[PDB]
């Protein structure tokens, strides 16, 4: 009933939950229709062929120069079309009879048999490969002969010629097809047709030719149901509905006034046929309260014909309608998204929970785009994803989802330029292979699985990670506060206890300054505190090399914040948390140098490795009786600095790494290598062998380029050299053999950064988000749960990246030195951090256990959010620490050493058995 | 089964806010960030005071979602101030003989009021309206302090004739060279 | 005669939502009606029906001002006290609020027996430590006794004293709640005070630290 | 109309003059008169005018009967509240003894780590301190929690005395702080309390006691 609906907005306002509808997997309904469509003019081709008269689009198309009339030569290509239904393993296939093909004269006059022959032969094949056929009979193809006699859909003589003609496809193919759609998409058809002439005939009339249009041909349909209700479904049982095209919309703020305007757009979109087909008769009176005498009026006895004159509510919702052709006087000012499960929820509660039948679905891709369609897989994954979710999670009663277009065609406005098809159509051959798209494979591979089953790579595992495994935090912005809180003060006061104990200060006599201590500086046992309610075993964070050396050189030493740094170091020790330090990070002002050295090139001038060397020497002598674990270099920014900053930054490392391996490993026997930041690279297409090149260029380029000379042969990779070869791109530099040998080495374990995955695609879908230095695509999947930051969490990719890593460079120990999401909300976005590091701890386990790599810590991203905002597992507000939830979840995986299963009794480690830390050398 | 709450001491280092009344409305001192004081009828989160003693008697009111500090001018108008100047904005406290706090300025001599007629403390004579204050302890969570949280309505391509409404297409940022 | 429904008389005096008092106080709620004929009143504390058993006192139900007074406020009247004025032709209501708060006016009271005496090993590690319960907020100063320049003992008989810490505007409560002392030499050795003070008064309490070996 | 000095209109009304009032009460002192013609109506405190602002909270003086009242009454409000009623013949005096008792706006404050958790070595001269810090002088009671029902609280709060060491006005109020205890042995070992608790509420100190 009309108004039901206008609670949807309220219904999605509030959050999913990530672990319950992140991962939301599960198969379709049994007896779920998998269709797939196509219209006539589209597809068919043969505009004359066999005495075919002329419709309105060869009249809109021959100048009213990209026609349809040999669109994909669907009219003689039977057995292809009926293959590629075979081999997309579908279930239904959508097809329309065209009006002047099989009727060129008229119903006055005799039908053409050969047209007809046509789509009986096609009948008969998809009967004998056992797909189901739904028939559109009239899908924007109106003759012209109609179109010139009576002035088109604008008279109401046609609803007769519509009842005849129709008629005489439910005499001829009845018996075979039980699904009919009547009118595809009335409004466009009335409103580009009759009211704006971007469609069909090109009238540019008027919005009253619009509303007069839609009037008649909601009494077509009426004319066409009753007939098949009277005369054709006693003997056949068919149903036969009408393909209303709906847009979804969103409030622009959340009022109420809003709220109004949006059902107010959806009820002069959708609910302008809905309301009278399916509730009432009658038109939605919030258009009645608005063009009433626009709106022409409905009489009684056509509010009882034009009542209940459809067996399923049919829906399209692709790039037809939403954001293409939608009117934007009919979106009130408000936001139209794209959300098909929020539509299909209004659709269940405004009209009376209907069997919905999504009979056209899709989105495009270019029309310069050949069989790798990644947009559109993606689109189309998402598509039947909400259309699952509204089946599961919102009782929707989808009884079949039709993906458009079977094969490439004709688009209506768009002509060529855009391509829905699921099978690839080259226009200018002459055999139009219909050879399948990624959207092709995805699909039959989707209906074969019957939606999305629980994949046996992504169930949980159990299992423990091995003893000494480091559970550590991250916080690269350590609270540098170097303010000492006891015996700062050194007077000597006169303390009157009995008539006082107000003090008096001693004039003149100041005692002797006690040695500085680390219970002194105050910022530094609240963090430990906050750590140890962490329980974590490793704490990660870095060094600011502006604040030691502010002057580049050792000539001004800052002995307070390296004695700071030294007494974090030694209270972390002391209390059972061993520091990691990182030297150098760019998360910082300029570079994270110092103001001389950022000034002078900064990282194209070799004078900041040889000062990073020194500098280096300087920390390992300070704090190198504490720390006993360096990080070089944390995670520098591959994607925004020179060859040459690259270049010296591996020398750099190489050079701080030999300082601590000649003069000072022997000494205080800890380990140093550099933290890289390794974020999976993956194909969008799982079959394409071009997106799996693509891959590979964009992870050599990515994680590669600086792991390469450090872990693996001491030059930068070979796909990187070789990519930048062939393109004249000689500006990666050249080791020398002094300069190999001293890179190749310099490591003594692998510490990597990983947050997200990237989905990549070799085909230039568009070139303005296109790569054209890579070559790339970079995408996502957009059925991936995000943060509000829009970062994808996909946990799989951290145990594929593990993977590639043992791959390229051998079985090394693996720290996970950085792992974690962002926040934007109240607490629901700790939901999706429980979830993140839930799966993603479980994903390092799958590696080390499944897969066998050499595994030796995880560190969570973000200590707090006073130093890294939105990051952190303790929020700060009001000047406190809050432990947030996934603080308390991080410490049950802590203190479980990951997930022990059923049965645990699971230490068996004394004097530790594994190799990857200080043996006995 | 006695003693259900929280001792009679050990709970002076929270947050507060500075309740008072006359006998007809009644408000909690509120510092915004415009450094504009008033009173919130409710505990707000601009009515949280971090209240710290600097001296034996002499406390300093901030405010700690304003990051403020509750000072004084000459006149007794009190307001907000980022930085804090130990000779203005900083009160000698007293409690009355009635229970209720009152704070004056120890050079101004005007109490803290919420009120217009600005007197000064005199003791055991009559206080202005809205300075006789109270401690009440903070109700507020910590989350609904830290609330700018934008959900950042970005809307890629404002146009509504977009080929990616959904957003698959997600360029990082990167840096191409100039051979 | 007239079938009035009541009203409130002043919406003025009605409009204070919460009442925070100190304990032993007395709360005064009015909610002043009129109507024909004279509505009679009732008071709910808590959503159940407030009778002068459920509290020890009891109150004064006074209809003339339409008023409930309540002497001697105790913390176990905190909650809502709902107003609901009937009769036959209408009913209005009206909730207020009751916060109670104990009020302390005395000097900090340090907890017995800390800080507390300590003999210790040399280079050690000791901390000293003192809660204070100031119903005020209170300064807290840690000071050691010192007795450099002659005696102990100043020009008067008052004691040489070092404030080794003090309380300040960026200090937090349990920062100087324990003194802390790393590697104790025979200097850190002698009388530490932890002297706590508010504006009622100071309290202080000492202990001695000795070092042995 | 006639010259006559203003006599009072109360027969057994007007003759309570000490008003041992307790802290933060409602006092109302009246004096009511009937003037020939209107009279003067003044109240003094102790000899000066007693102006509204004289008093923290201020007072509410109502000329329809003849009565200042002080709302919320503090210690420092004790005194000789004169009502003085002037005409053209003559004046009446008259006065009040206000003594405000007082009493402390809290539960009875006591000492933390009093008592404390011992290590009775076998049957010492053990002594359990308990300061309490009121200002009416409260009842005490210890509740020795004794071996029945095995919880703590079971059905409602058990009364768990059996001390014959009570509250006293008489007695001296310094020396019930402490709780001497004789034959400590392992019959006798859990958990203590110290109850003090006066007209606002009730406060316990919670202490163990272990004999080896
Ligand atoms: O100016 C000003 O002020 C201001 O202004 C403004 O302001 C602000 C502004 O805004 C600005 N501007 S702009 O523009 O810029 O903005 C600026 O200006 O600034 C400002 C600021 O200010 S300031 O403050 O600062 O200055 C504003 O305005 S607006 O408008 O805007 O608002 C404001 O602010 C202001 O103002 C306002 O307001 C105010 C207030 O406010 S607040 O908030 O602050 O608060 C106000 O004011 C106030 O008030 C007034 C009035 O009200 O009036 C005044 O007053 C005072 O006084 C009066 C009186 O006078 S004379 O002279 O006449 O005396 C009062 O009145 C009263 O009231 C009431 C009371 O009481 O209270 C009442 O009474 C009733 O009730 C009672 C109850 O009680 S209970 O108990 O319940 O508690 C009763 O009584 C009772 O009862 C009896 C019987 O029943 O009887 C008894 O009893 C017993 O006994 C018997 C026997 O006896 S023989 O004697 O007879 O033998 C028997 O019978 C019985 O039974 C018994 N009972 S048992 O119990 O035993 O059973 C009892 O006892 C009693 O009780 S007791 O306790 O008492 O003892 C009674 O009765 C009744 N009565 S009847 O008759 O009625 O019924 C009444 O009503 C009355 O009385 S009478 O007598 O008169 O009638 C009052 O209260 C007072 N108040 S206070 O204050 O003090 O509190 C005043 O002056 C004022 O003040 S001020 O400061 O303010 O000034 C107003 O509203 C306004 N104003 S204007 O003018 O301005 O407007
Ligand atoms: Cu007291
Ligand atoms: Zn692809």
């Amino acid at each position: 009933e009309p108004g039901d609906g206008a609670q949807t907005w309220a219904r999605f306002s509030r959050p999913p939950a990530p672990e319950a509808a992140g991962l939301f997997q599960g198969t379709f309904p049994d007896g779920f229709l998998w269709a797939v469509g196509s219209a006539a003019y589209q597809t068919e081709g043969g505009w004359q062929q066999h005495g075919k008269g002329a419709s309105i689009w060869d009249t809109f198309t021959h100048h009213p120069p990209a026609t349809g009339d040999v669109a994909s030569d669907s009219y003689n290509n039977v057995f292809r079309d009926t293959e590629a239904l075979r081999e997309l393993g579908v279930t239904h296939y959508r097809f329309s009879i065209s009006w002047a093909r099989v009727l060129p004269n008229g119903s006055a006059g005799v039908p053409n048999r050969e047209g007809l022959r046509y789509y009986r032969r096609l009948l008969e094949r998809l009967r004998e490969l056992g797909v189901q056929p739904v028939v559109t009979l009239y899908h924007w193809d109106l003759p012209q002969r109609l179109q010139d006699a009576y002035g088109g859909w604008a008279n109401r003589a046609l609803a007769d010629h519509f009842r005849d003609y129709a008629e005489l496809c439910f005499r001829h193919f009845g018996g075979q097809v039980k699904y009919w759609i009547t009118i595809d998409n009335p409004y466009v058809v009335a409103w580009h047709g009759y009211a704006t002439g971007r469609l069909a005939p090109g009238i540019r009339g008027s919005p009253r030719l619009g509303y007069l249009v839609a009037h008649n041909l909601l009494l077509a349909h009426a004319k066409v149901w009753h007939l098949y209700n009277t005369s054709f479904r006693p003997t056949q049982g068919g149903q036969v509905s009408i393909a209303l095209s709906s847009h979804w919309i969103n409030p622009r703020r959340m009022t109420d006034h809003s709220i109004k305007e949006c059902q107010k757009s959806l009820d002069f979109v959708l609910g302008w046929f809905a309301k009278p087909v399916f509730i009432d008769g009658d038109y939605p009176e919030s258009m009645k309260n608005n063009l009433s005498s626009i709106l022409p009026d409905f009489t009684e006895s056509e509010k009882k014909f034009i009542k209940g004159t459809a067996d399923f509510f049919a829906l399209c919702f692709g790039p037809t309608l939403s954001f293409q052709l939608l009117d934007p006087h009919m979106k009130f000012r408000q936001l139209e998204s794209p959300n098909l499960r929020q539509l299909l929820s209004w659709i269940d509660l405004e009209f009376n929970h209907p069997q919905i039948f999504i009979v056209e679905n899709g989105w495009f891709v270019s029309g310069t785009t050949k069989r790798d369609d990644a947009k559109y897989m993606y689109y189309l994954k998402k598509f039947i994803m909400e259309t699952l979710k509204a089946i599961k999670l919102d009782g929707v009663d989808v009884i079949g989802y039709t993906a458009w277009s079977l094969m490439d065609g004709f688009e209506w406005h768009r002509g060529y330029s855009i391509r829905r098809g699921l099978f690839y159509v080259d226009f200018l051959s002459q055999d139009k292979m219909l050879l399948p798209k990624s959207s092709a494979l995805f699909y039959q591979k989707l209906i074969e699985k019957n939606g999305f089953p629980p994949l046996p790579e992504n169930q949980p595992l159990e299992g423990t990670f091995p003893c000494d495994f480091a559970w550590g935090v991250v916080d690269n912005y350590i609270q540098v506060d170097t303010t000492l809180s006891q015996f700062t003060d050194l007077n000597v006061y006169l303390w009157d206890v009995h008539h006082s104990k107000r003090l008096i200060k001693v004039d003149g006599v100041v005692t002797k300054k006690r040695k500085s201590y680390c219970v002194d500086f105050a910022a530094i046992q609240p963090q430990i505190a906050l750590l140890q309610e962490m329980h974590v075993t490793h704490f990660r964070f870095s060094l600011d090399w502006a604040l030691i050396l502010p002057l580049g050189n050792q000539s001004q030493v800052n002995h307070t914040i390296l004695q700071y740094y030294r007494c974090m170091a030694s209270e972390l020790v002391r209390v059972n948390i061993t520091p990691v330090v990182a030297l150098w990070q760019p998360m910082a002002p300029n570079q994270g140098l110092p103001r001389l050295l950022a000034r002078q090139g900064a990282w194209e001038n070799p004078y900041t490795a040889l000062a990073f060397a020194e500098y280096a020497r300087l920390c390992f002598q300070e704090l190198g009786h504490h720390v006993k674990l360096w990080i070089t270099m944390n995670e520098p920014y591959t994607r925004n600095m020179t060859y040459s900053a690259g270049h010296n930054l591996l020398k750099a490392h190489a050079l701080a790494w030999h300082v601590y391996n000649e003069k000072f490993r022997h000494a205080q026997n800890g380990k140093i290598s550099i933290a890289l930041q390794a974020d999976w690279i993956e194909p969008a297409c799982p079959f394409s062998q071009k997106d799996k090149e693509v891959a590979e260029r964009v992870l050599e380029f990515d994680i590669g380029w600086l792991a390469e000379p450090i872990f693996g042969s001491g030059d930068y990779p070979w796909v990187m050299r070789d990519w930048l070869n062939q393109r004249n791109n000689f500006l990666l530099p050249y080791f020398t053999e002094d300069e190999k040998k001293l890179i190749q080495g310099t490591f003594d374990f692998l510490a990597l950064s990983h947050y997200t995955t990237i989905l990549v695609d070799s085909e230039k879908e568009d070139p303005i988000k296109y790569n054209d230095y890579l070559e790339v695509q970079e995408m996502t999947d957009i059925t991936w749960l995000n943060s509000p930051s829009q970062v994808a969490v996909v946990p799989w990719g951290l145990r594929k990246v593990l993977n590639w890593l043992k791959f390229k460079y051998g079985d090394l120990p693996m720290y996970i030195i950085s792992n974690g999401i962002d926040d934007g909300l109240h607490a629901e976005d700790d939901q999706l951090r429980v979830y993140y590091m839930q799966n993603y701890i479980n994903e390092a386990l799958k590696a080390h256990i499944l897969d066998g790599i050499n595994l030796c810590g995880y560190f969570a991203y973000s200590f707090n959010d006073r130093t890294a905002p939105r990051f952190g597992l303790y929020r700060y507000a009001a000047d406190q620490f809050e432990p947030k939830a996934s603080m308390k979840h991080y410490r049950k995986i802590i203190d479980s050493n990951g997930f022990p299963g059923p049965e645990t009794l699971e230490r068996f480690c004394p004097e530790e058995f594994t190799v990857c830390t200080e043996c006995s050398f | 089964y006695p003693n259900a709450s929280p001792l009679l001491g050990s709970s002076w280092g929270g947050l507060i806010h500075l309740y008072t009344a006359t006998a007809r409305n009644s408000y909690h001192l509120q510092i915004h960030k415009n450094g504009h004081v008033d009173g919130a009828p409710h505990q707000t989160i601009y009515s949280a005071l971090m209240i710290r003693s600097e001296d034996a008697g002499f406390v300093v009111i901030t405010g700690v979602m304003s990051r403020r500090y509750l000072c004084m001018d000459f006149r007794g108008n009190i307001f907000g101030s980022h930085y804090f100047d130990p000779e203005n904005c900083r009160f000698q406290h007293q409690t009355l003989e009635n229970g209720y706090d009152v704070y004056h300025s120890p050079q101004y001599h005007f109490l803290v009021s919420l009120g217009r007629a600005k007197r000064a403390f005199l003791p055991g004579m009559n206080p202005p309206p809205y300075s006789q204050f109270l401690s009440r302890r903070n109700e507020i969570p910590l989350i609904h302090f830290n609330t700018p949280i934008p959900r950042q309505h970005t809307q890629s391509a404002e146009d509504d004739s977009e080929r990616d409404p959904l957003n698959v297409l997600k360029p990082r940022a990167r840096m191409t060279p100039a051979p | 005669r007239m079938p009035v429904a009541p009203y409130w008389t002043s919406p003025e005096k009605m409009e204070k939502k919460l009442h925070a008092v100190p304990a032993a106080k007395t709360v005064k709620f009015k909610c002043p009606s009129s109507g024909t004929p004279n509505p009679t009143l009732r008071w709910l504390k808590n959503g159940k029906e407030f009778k002068p058993d459920h509290r020890i006192g009891g109150y004064k139900v006074r209809y003339a001002t339409w008023s409930i007074i309540m002497d001697s406020v105790v913390p176990s009247d905190k909650g809502n006290y709902t107003c609901i004025v009937e009769n036959e032709y209408g009913s209005i209501n009206h909730t207020y609020q009751l916060d109670v708060v104990e009020r302390s006016p005395h000097r900090p009271i340090l907890q017995a027996g800390l800080p507390a005496n300590k003999t210790v090993a040399l280079g050690s590690n000791v901390e000293f430590m003192c809660k204070v319960y100031s119903d005020p907020q209170p300064h807290i100063q840690w000071l050691k006794h010192i007795e450099v320049n002659g005696s102990k003992i100043g020009p008067d008989n008052l004691p040489y004293v070092q404030i080794l810490k003090t309380a300040g505007v960026n200090t937090t409560d349990k920062e100087m709640e324990v003194l802390h002392l790393r590697n104790v030499s025979f200097e850190d050795a002698g009388e530490y005070t932890c002297l706590a003070g508010n504006s009622i008064g100071l309290s202080h309490h000492s202990a001695w630290l000795t070092v042995l070996e």
